[PDB]
């Protein structure tokens, strides 16, 4: 299909891949419990 | 009331109200050397005239979205709203498309607009929409209608981006009004008749000479000088002239007697200017006054009619031919006429 | 999905100002600034 490829290209142009990998790589802490109202 | 057919030359302008000042910026394309387009100042044409030669596009095909996707998955028509158009640059011959790379860093989501050679893909097509509620889809497009161009590939608007120096039209999601101004209606252009915006030269009846400037062997200050010359200069690049009409619409119509137009040198890019202390020379566009650089063609030597023609909004009438049409140059201020001199003294007459 | 994408790109204000716009860069700085606000109690309800 063509319009599917168009929508995929639109999403790719709107959201960069480097932003995604950087946001995935944050390595949140693993905590006596803590509060889960954060990342 | 005039409809927009196919195979006609148009100009795409827009209005920008920046820094509490309105301006009319048009879409231009260099074509050779670079791919991306840029902006041209149609307004403020009193001292700096716009290069109308590169701001000219031609609509080739007007297909619906169904027919477009169908041909992509595989005549004098009338422009209708909702259709998809193909804007071929008149000068470069390439086609207007939306690029994939980005140049203006203030939009991390927009794409640039430029030219490409092939017509394959959805990039070179642009779907047309109205900018008012009075005209719906399927209606016939006319002159003066505010139009919106959307990319068929990226589904982005032909947006007018603002910047300190990056005054560059982009493909963004914020729409922008665009005005269409015709130049040549694609109708019967009279063969052998002079048409506006043409690149031509002049010759004499029994002298076989042409109006030109010195060649590149001399400096630019010497090339600024103007004269007549014969021989191999009959077929040269430095012997051609362009009639740049002051109008932004229908300037490529049948040029009639008396109307003003600048004479641009295609090799130097300058205009034939005149300051009274001296004769006519060549000066750039950054200081081209309409009053100083405007000329006209008369059919006689008298001054019977000067301010008789004001404005004709149409293709005009086939009046001036090429071969048997004896014109006479006449300046709009002093009204002088061309004279050939004998600057070369008899000491060097048989030379150049 | 198609009409949702169309409406979202027609109205770009729906996206976050840190992601979309002439200001903020994108999700990385947005997310770390949000974390950093969550750690600093001076930017919440006292």
């Amino acid at each position: 299909k063509g319009e599917a490829i168009r929508i995929r290209s639109i999403l790719r142009s709107l959201i960069p891949l480097g932003d995604l990998v950087g946001v995935i790589s944050i390595a949140f802490q693993m905590p006596e419990p803590d509060m889960s109202a954060g990342f | 009331i005039q409809f927009l057919r196919t195979d006609d030359e148009v100009v795409l302008q827009c209005t920008a109200t920046i820094h509490k000042e309105q301006q009319k910026l048009c879409l231009a394309a260099e074509g050779f050397g670079n791919r991306l387009c840029f902006l041209e100042s149609t307004s403020n044409s009193k001292n700096v005239p716009p290069d109308l030669s590169i701001c000219t596009f031609v609509l080739e095909q007007s297909l619906s979205v169904r027919a477009l996707q169908e041909m992509l998955a595989n005549g004098h028509r009338t422009l209708l709203y909702g259709h998809a158009i193909l804007l071929r640059h008149s000068y470069s011959g390439m086609y207007l498309c939306c690029l994939s790379t980005s140049r203006s860093s203030t939009d991390k989501l927009a794409f640039d607009v430029g030219l490409q050679e092939d017509t394959t893909g959805e990039a070179c097509w642009w779907t047309i929409h109205p900018a008012s509620k009075q005209r719906s889809e399927g209606e016939k497009v006319r002159v003066g209608d505010d139009l919106i161009l959307v990319s068929v590939s990226s589904e982005r608007y032909l947006h007018l981006s603002y910047g300190n120096s990056s005054w560059h039209v982009d493909a963004a999601f914020q729409q922008t009004l665009w005005s269409v101004a015709p130049i040549s209606s694609g109708s019967e252009a009279a063969q052998g008749y002079l048409i506006g915006g043409d690149v031509l030269r002049l010759l004499h009846g029994h002298m076989d000479e042409c109006l030109t400037v010195p060649s590149g062997e001399h400096g630019e200050e010497q090339r600024r000088t103007v004269h007549y010359e014969g021989g191999a200069v009959s077929v040269h690049a430095r012997s051609l002239w362009r009639l740049e009409t002051l109008r932004v619409a229908w300037s490529g119509s049948h040029i009639r007697w008396g109307q003003p137009f600048r004479l641009r040198h295609v090799t130097t890019g300058k205009y034939l200017s005149l300051m009274e202390d001296k004769n006519l020379l060549l000066m750039d566009k950054e200081k081209a006054d309409v009053k100083s650089t405007a000329f006209a063609f008369r059919s006689s030597k008298e001054k019977l009619d000067v301010g008789v023609r004001k404005e004709v909004d149409g293709m005009g009438t086939s009046e001036i031919k090429y071969g048997d049409s004896i014109c006479y140059i006449q300046h709009v201020d002093t009204g002088l006429w061309l004279t050939y001199q004998a600057v070369d003294v008899k000491s060097a007459r048989m030379g150049s | 999905a198609n009409v949702v994408v169309r409406l979202l790109i027609r109205r770009p204000e729906c996206f976050g100002p840190a992601l979309r716009g002439e200001g903020g860069n994108g999700l990385l700085a947005a997310m770390e600034e949000a974390i950093k606000i969550a750690e600093d109690p001076s930017r919440d309800g006292p």
